[PDB]
């Protein structure tokens, strides 16, 4: 069985920038969801391989993850916020497609996504 | 099939 190759996280043709709303998202959005509890599923791409999930790449053909957000991020791969929010929403709505109301995964994604909303309710100006 | 149980970190 075998993973997709993940996102990528560099791109040497793709204009990059810096903005406050960026650092912002690094800095505090990204940085309070890492440490909270319920990250570590979110922290890396799914591993399809070791979770016996041979649908799972099936099903999610945009997979994204904390781990390639905050590499991203690191790396000022975005130009604008509004891409990198993308990203967020897009982690989250896979994670509901591909598991059920109640699953212990949806729990925790539900609380990261109330977490990254309330964050993302304040983000600065530049 | 899901993911199951997940315990926090």
């Amino acid at each position: 069985s075998m993973n997709p190759p993940p996102p990528e996280t560099s791109n040497p043709n793709k204009p990059k920038r810096q903005t406050n709303q960026l650092q912002y998202l690094l800095r505090v959005v990204l940085k309070t969801l890492w440490k909270h509890q319920f990250a570590w599923p979110f922290q890396q791409p799914v591993d399809a391989v070791k979770l016996n999930l041979p649908d799972y790449y099936k099903i999610i053909k945009t997979p994204m993850d904390m781990g390639t957000i905050k590499k991203r991020l690191e790396n000022n791969y975005y130009w604008n916020a509004q891409e990198c929010i993308q990203d967020f929403n897009t982690m989250f709505t896979n994670c509901y497609i591909y598991n059920k109301p109640g699953d212990d995964i949806v729990l925790m994604a539900e609380a990261l996504e109330k977490l990254f909303l309330q964050k993302i309710n304040e983000l600065p100006t530049e | 099939p899901g993911k199951g149980v997940k315990s926090p970190g």
